[PDB]
RNA sequence: GAGAGUUUGAUCCUGGCUCAGGACGAACGCUGGCGGCGUGCCUAAUACAUGCAAGUCGAACGCUUCUUAAGAGGAGUGGCGGACGGGUGAGUAACACGUGGGUAACCUACCCAUCAGAGGGGGAUAACACUUGGAAACAGGUGCUAAUACCGCAUAACAGUUUAUGCCGCAUGGCAUAAGAGUGAAAGGCGCUGGUGUCGCUGAUGGAUGGACCCGCGGUGCAUUAGCUAGUUGGUGAGGUAACGGCUCACCAAGGCCACGAUGCAUAGCCGACCUGAGAGGGUGAUCGGCCACACUGGGACUGAGACACGGCCCAGACUCCUACGGGAGGCAGCAGUAGGGAAUCUUCGGCAAUGGACGAAAGUCUGACCGAGCAACGCCGCGUGAGUGAAGAAGGUUUUCGGAUCGUAAAACUCUGUUGUUAGAGAAGAACAAGGACGUUAGUAACUGAACGUCCCCUGACGGUAUCUAACCAGAAAGCCACGGCUAACUACGUGCCAGCAGCCGCGGUAAUACGUAGGUGGCAAGCGUUGUCCGGAUUUAUUGGGCGUAAAGCGAGCGCAGGCGGUUUCUUAAGUCUGAUGUGAAAGCCCCCGGCUCAACCGGGGAGGGUCAUUGGAAACU
């Protein structure tokens, strides 16, 4: 069965109920000068019971749109 | 519907054709699903190069040849093979 | 287009005998014009390169645009010296093939024959003097045209066939056995200068 | 219109719209009667339930509403009943 | 510059500007605005025809015309050749090209185009100056 | 991966400017013979006369007019098509596009295949008949009339849903089985012999095709644009949608985006590709292909499988037209064409013969798609405008140091050729077909016709008597453009006298100008040449590849410092970056490589290769 994209990140916002904001924190080479630059992409993931807190390392799997911005589902809380 | 038909190529007054699978709505020389053969009427015995397996698979899937392609496939015996497969 | 003016004047400007006889240079071997007989100042490097390029294209009676395209074809060839390959292609040109076989006294005459269709390749009419003749192809005179004083005199007069051509008089049919060699070509013409010119 | 076929389609589409709106309003009235009866706690609730389902299916036929639309409506009615 | 500085403020090449800007802008009467169109020549009307004095090395009466182009820009153009038939209200065609002698002349009036008559008695380089082969 | 000219009395350096190369949907100037292929409103998404660009079906249905009962017409209703094909790029900085994925949140007429059904009735209404209003457009009234038009009833739950099991995934959940409750359909036509072939009709499923949505990443300028947001961010319910979802609504909270550039402003369709470059890159987004958006401006919905519909509807707006002044009508960014704007872009052409498309059982009708032809040297390619012989070198031009030199074997003269040109004859491929007529095999039948398949006969070309071939006659009809001071290949004479004028840069002309004008010569290219305009190069002149800052331009007057950038040695560990194996994909056409076809070439065709800072998966752990 086809697999949905899963991302590892760190929670940065949980004041919203049933949901969290996760950050991916990748690095990419600058297209012109090749220097490695800190690239931050953040997703809004759905938390069923508000289990995850701020500054937690979690995994999220892409899902059908759950709200205006939600597109991901919380899977695990790797660190607190 | 899905059609097997002749997409014209070549130059002015020097036609050439690619036998391609295309949706009937698509433009003649525009979007097409897949190419399956060639056809050059300018040769006395019209030269035909064909992917018989691809043609048979599409015919089973329901592709409808045009009139000229029907003649081409008859001369190549693909129509007879499809008839036998239907039986 | 095709040049049709004087031939001696072109040859003496180039300083070499296009016909190979030296007849043009025999008398008044100066550059053409009222400033010919008196000495002239030394030429620059660009002038030297231009003069060699003009030598080749006037030898083979070609226009600059077609000449440049042919030079690029020689470049695309991988093996051997670029200039040598370019000269070899120039020879393979149909006009020069007829001329080497000797069916015509001059390349102009050979070009007119080919253009009027008196020449055939493997028995098939070919009116294109630019036609590229490959090794082994049989060049022959059209049957209707074989009995013309022009080619008759040219064939009987022509005595020396280059080693790379094989010719038959009765059939009036010749063919390149092999590609010409550097020495077999004109050694006066320096192909390296032409290569540099088009290298720009 | 500038095309005879265009004029013909205007007439036919007008007639079809009249019929479709009429039948769709019939289905809506059936559902409306059932819902009001459910709120009132009447006695013919079951009869109205069957009639509402019947109207929804008959509307699905004739192409008034898509099949998914009809299925959702029937699910809604069943949960109400 | 450091690579980090380049990332923070990348290189930006100078912007080049045409030597004949008047030809690079059209006009739209409806919107009454200027468009960005690259044109080889442009038509105009002579608002004034006269003579001008060259810069220091040279001395002559260089013949010029002040022309309002089809895009409503007024420019100064030179009239090449010997003698001309241009008067004010004359419709002319302008091509690019500076006149080193004159201070603010950047355009030439094409001879033999529109009201500009070719140069009489011209016999060499006739294509320039727009005279028929006699 | 070539440089050259120019700052100075001369030199080195720095530095700008200019040139040598290539390209065009080009324009202009002079000139101009032909053929092949291609290209041709770049500006006003400005306004449009006129003609055409979407119809089809009588084997769905009832009428109606003529031809010696026929076929040919006419309008009806009804089915399908009209959402394709064609045009433009205005808008859009956005999941629009490109690329890579996801949908267990989706729909899909026509097409293929499978499983079922196809029973019974009923009321209409156009057409038509009259009849009111009117120029017509068209509006009505009454009275009939058929259907594959419409509606009920009957049966069909395999659909969906609920429960119980069984299996399974990625959270919601997916699949299979069984049961259960509520309901849902249809249409007949043609042809053979109540049965039946075939085209249709209805329910369900799968396939194919097309569409829908979500997501990672990528591709503009401006900070002399820093805050933006309030259905806004999330939740709970409800409604809605094919479908998930603030998509909508009511409540609950106060969240959400932002220097990793939000917001605002300006500009822009995106891409395959194309030009240039050694490459990195820079520029462009014509033609051709994909996607997107738009159809006089704005809004709305109807019909439909599919539209919020270029040649449909309603409303509003701007504009235009016809009127009998009562009332009506329209949208070329479809093909031509007109006006206007502009430097600047074509015929108001032939045909459905070929390919494709709509309808039809089919003949066939329609098809400004498309095939052709026309116009433009606009571009690329090809061939010419003659060939051989031909003088110590005719005359005439130019110049002479008056001997001569040069134009010049050039001409003349003689001998040839006919590509082309003209005249005549001969003359295609592109045509495969379909239908129709013969037969024959499979599956089906009780049997047929018929279905599918196969072999024969027959049938049809706008281009077009076109290309092409043959024969005869004539060197006769067919060469211009720019340049010649250095850069840069090409030099003399007059005329001129800082005047006239030239000039890409340096710079020429003031009475002995190779730089101006003319003439004679010469050089470059050639049916072209030259100028202008624009893009890349040279330009290391924004230097990531690949520059600099003591005096040439360039170190803030100095410090304290948040953010950010960078960071000493080492053990273990992780794998974000990093490297790598395998796999999928990066369409076709186009570049490039091979191989064929056009007499060659352009061009065309066949087969490859390449193209990603692509994605999935499997590895390594030196460096960060
Ligand atoms: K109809
Ligand atoms: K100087
Ligand atoms: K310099
Ligand atoms: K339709
Ligand atoms: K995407
Ligand atoms: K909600
Ligand atoms: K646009
Ligand atoms: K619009
Ligand atoms: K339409
Ligand atoms: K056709
Ligand atoms: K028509
Ligand atoms: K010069
Ligand atoms: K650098
Ligand atoms: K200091
Ligand atoms: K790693
Ligand atoms: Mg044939
Ligand atoms: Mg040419
Ligand atoms: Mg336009
Ligand atoms: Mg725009
Ligand atoms: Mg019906
Ligand atoms: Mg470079
Ligand atoms: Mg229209
Ligand atoms: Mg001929
Ligand atoms: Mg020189
Ligand atoms: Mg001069
Ligand atoms: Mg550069
Ligand atoms: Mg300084």
């Amino acid at each position: 069965r086809n697999q949905r994209k899963v991302y590892q990140g760190r929670v940065v916002s949980d004041k919203m109920d049933k949901t969290i904001t996760v950050v991916v924190e990748t690095k990419k080479n600058h297209p012109i000068y090749g220097k490695r630059m800190k690239y931050s992409k953040k997703y809004k993931a759905h938390d069923e019971n508000n289990t995850a807190k701020v500054g937690d390392i979690v995994k999220i799997m892409e899902t059908r749109p759950l709200s205006a911005t939600k597109r991901f589902r919380l899977l695990e809380v790797v660190e607190e | 519907a899905v059609k097997i038909r002749l997409k014209r190529m070549g130059s002015k007054k020097s036609p050439f054709y690619r036998i391609v699978v295309a949706d009937s709505r698509s433009p003649r020389d525009g979007r097409f699903i897949e190419t399956v053969g060639t056809y050059n009427p300018l040769k006395d015995p019209a030269e035909v190069v064909l992917k018989e397996d691809l043609v048979l698979d599409w015919l089973s899937k329901g592709a409808q040849p045009s009139d000229t392609v029907r003649n081409i496939l008859s001369k190549e015996g693909v129509m007879k093979k499809h008839h036998e497969a239907k039986n | 287009s095709r040049y049709t003016g004087p031939s001696w004047k072109v040859s003496r400007r180039l300083g070499i005998s296009l016909s190979g006889t030296g007849k043009e240079l025999a008398r008044r071997p100066y550059k053409p014009g009222q400033h010919g007989p008196n000495s002239r100042g030394k030429v620059s490097e660009y002038g030297m390169q231009l003069t060699e390029k003009q030598k080749l294209r006037h030898m083979y009676g070609m226009n600059e645009r077609q000449f440049r395209t042919l030079f690029i074809k020689a470049s695309k060839i991988k093996e051997g010296k670029h200039g040598v390959n370019f000269m070899v292609l120039l020879e393979q040109r149909l006009d020069n093939v007829v001329y080497r076989l000797g069916l015509a006294t001059t390349r102009r005459q050979a070009r007119q024959l080919v253009n009027h269709g008196h020449i055939t390749v493997d028995g098939k009419r070919v009116d294109i003097p630019s036609y590229h003749v490959e090794v082994g192809q049989v060049i022959g005179v059209r049957e209707k045209s074989q009995n013309i004083s022009t080619i008759k005199e040219a064939v009987e007069a022509t005595v020396g066939r280059p080693a790379f051509v094989s010719f038959d008089t009765e059939k009036l049919e010749g063919s390149f056995t092999r590609l010409p060699e550097r020495d077999e070509l004109y050694p006066e013409i320096d192909e390296a200068l032409v290569v540099e010119y088009y290298n720009q | 219109p500038n095309i005879e076929s265009a004029i013909k389609r205007v007439r036919t589409s007008a007639n079809a719209n009249a019929k479709n709106s009429s039948q769709t309003n019939a289905m809506r009235t059936a559902i409306k009667k059932f819902e009001e009866a459910v709120a009132a706690g009447a006695d013919n609730v079951d009869a109205l339930y069957n009639e509402a389902v019947k109207a929804v299916d008959m509307a699905a036929t004739k192409g008034l509403i898509h099949k998914n639309k009809a299925n959702r409506d029937k699910i809604r009615l069943s949960k109400l009943a | 510059p450091t690579i980090n500085q380049l990332v923070r403020k990348p290189r930006k090449s100078k912007v080049e500007k045409s030597d004949s800007p008047a030809l690079n802008k059209g006009y739209n009467s409806f919107k009454k605005t200027q468009t960005n169109v690259n044109s080889p020549q442009k038509r105009g009307v002579c608002t004034r025809v006269g003579t001008m004095t060259p810069k220091k090395p040279n001395s002559a009466l260089r013949k010029y015309a002040r022309v309002r182009l089809s895009n409503l820009i007024e420019v100064t153009a030179y009239i090449p050749g010997i003698g001309h038939n241009l008067q004010e209200h004359s419709v002319v065609l302008l091509r690019g090209g500076r006149v080193k002698d004159l201070p603010g002349v950047r355009y030439h009036i094409v001879r033999g185009a529109l009201d500009t008559a070719g140069v009489n008695d011209r016999k060499q380089s006739r294509s320039k100056y727009g005279t028929k082969r006699p």
